[PDB]
Parts: structure tokens; C-alpha cells; sequence
């Protein structure tokens, strides 16, 4: 079927907060962290069966002030393939989640 | 001082009598992309002075002429994706972490570096087959 971003973005909300939620930063776990988000993300997106193949990235940047920019731009068949970007924030630091689905 | 860390895993299989796949000279080619990236990036970037709030809109231009490079490579029957990440220089730095569930013997990605006095910048770029 299609590529159904509020599904999406429900799966990224619970994946983010399933390995970062309720943590501060820790230098010793940030790596760790990203590849947590980006690991449940992705398994939790390919057990709903749909015939895609997915490109998901996290990002992980501690708060100083210093803010957080992202964007993306795809070449695709915009009327099967989607995107969906969730930006996630705690006291102290950010986490952005953009799971791209591309059909096949 | 900036801490910059990247890395890119993969899910087993691939999602789902013939194939197809692609011609070499065709392909996504990862070396190429990287040269047309770090060229975008040192001709918009390269050391001018951008304000935190001139950051948001720049990532997407970025992004968007990345993406319009990368489409007059040849690339035939494949799909792009690009994404820019930018943070202040004030910042201790970015970590970031892909993984693609797709067809690792078609599809290909690159993850690049650029920083300036104001920013530092992270881009990186997947191609799916067909």
C-alpha cells in the first residue's frame, strides 16, 4: 500500500524515546544512541510489510546554545515515495529522525 | 573544538521469475558524488561568514543543488536522496547514524565533512536502484 507518514512519525516518536528517553547526554553513549534510534526505527518500519525499501538517519547534537540545522532533497516518484522528519528535543539534546520510503 | 561522528549499517536481505540490475557504467557512483559534493559545498560555503539564522534556509539550498548535480551524472534508474546537516561552530560537534534496509549489491551512500569558521556540515547521500 502507500507510505503513511503519521504511521511513520509515530514509530520514530516511540523509537526515539525507547533509547534516549528520560537520558541526559552522555559523551560515552551518543554513538551508541544514534545507532539505537536508527535500529529500532528501521525494524519497527519493516515489520508493516509494505513493498519499500527505507533510508533512515538520526542525529544526535548536545545543547551549548549552539543550534541544529537539517534539510533533505530527493529525486523520486513523489506519488509513491514519501519522507517523514520527526525533531525531537530535551533539556539537553537534540535528536532528528528522517525515515525516507522509496517504492519498488 | 568540533567531535564529528558518522557511521552507516544495513538490514539483512533485501526487500521484496526475473531482475533487473544495473549497468556498471551507470551505476551510483560514490567517488563521483563525493567530488561533486565537496565541490558544492567549497563554491556556496567556503568561507563566508553565515549568521545562525541564515543556517536553516541554507541547508536546504544544500540540498536542493546537490540534488540538481547529482541528477545530470548519468545516474540512470536510480533514486536520490540528499541530506544536509548543519550546526554553529559554537557547537561541541554532530553524530549521526544511517541505515538502509535496501539492495546492498545496487544501492550505495556517501557521508562528507565541511566546516568553516561558522558552521560545520555533514551531507550525506543514498542511491536505490530503479
Amino acid at each position: 500500500t502507500a507510505f503513511v507518514v503519521d504511521e511513520v512519525s509515530n514509530i520514530v516518536k516511540e523509537a526515539i524515546e525507547s533509547a534516549i528517553g528520560g537520558n541526559a547526554y552522555q559523551h560515552s553513549k551518543v554513538n551508541q544512541w544514534t545507532t539505537n534510534v536508527v535500529e529500532q526505527t528501521l525494524s519497527q518500519l519493516t515489520k508493516l510489510g509494505k513493498p519499500f525499501k527505507y533510508i533512515v538517519t538520526c542525529v544526535i547534537m548536545q545543547k551549548n546554545g549552539a543550534g541544529l540545522h537539517t534539510a533533505s532533497s530527493c529525486f523520486w516518484d513523489s506519488s509513491t515515495d514519501g519522507s517523514c522528519t520527526v525533531r525531537w528535543e530535551n533539556k539537553t539534546m537534540y535528536c532528528i529522525v528522517s525515515a525516507f520510503g522509496l517504492s519498488i | 573544538a568540533t567531535s564529528i561522528g558518522v557511521s552507516f549499517s544495513v538490514g539483512d536481505g533485501v526487500p521484496e521469475t526475473y531482475i533487473l540490475r544495473p549497468v556498471f557504467q551507470q551505476r551510483f557512483r560514490p567517488s563521483v558524488v563525493k567530488d561533486c559534493i565537496h565541490a558544492v559545498l567549497k563554491e556556496e560555503l567556503a568561507n563566508a561568514e553565515y549568521s545562525p539564522e541564515e543556517m536553516p534556509q541554507l541547508t536546504k539550498h544544500l540540498s536542493e543543488n546537490i540534488k540538481d548535480k547529482l541528477k545530470e551524472m548519468g545516474f540512470d534508474r536510480y533514486k536520490m536522496v540528499v541530506q544536509v546537516v548543519i550546526g554553529e561552530q559554537r557547537g561541541e560537534g554532530v553524530f549521526m547514524a544511517s541505515r538502509c534496509f535496501w539492495d546492498a549489491d545496487t544501492d550505495n551512500y556517501t557521508h562528507d565533512v565541511f566546516m568553516n569558521d561558522s558552521l560545520f556540515c555533514v551531507v550525506a547521500a543514498f542511491g536505490c536502484f530503479y
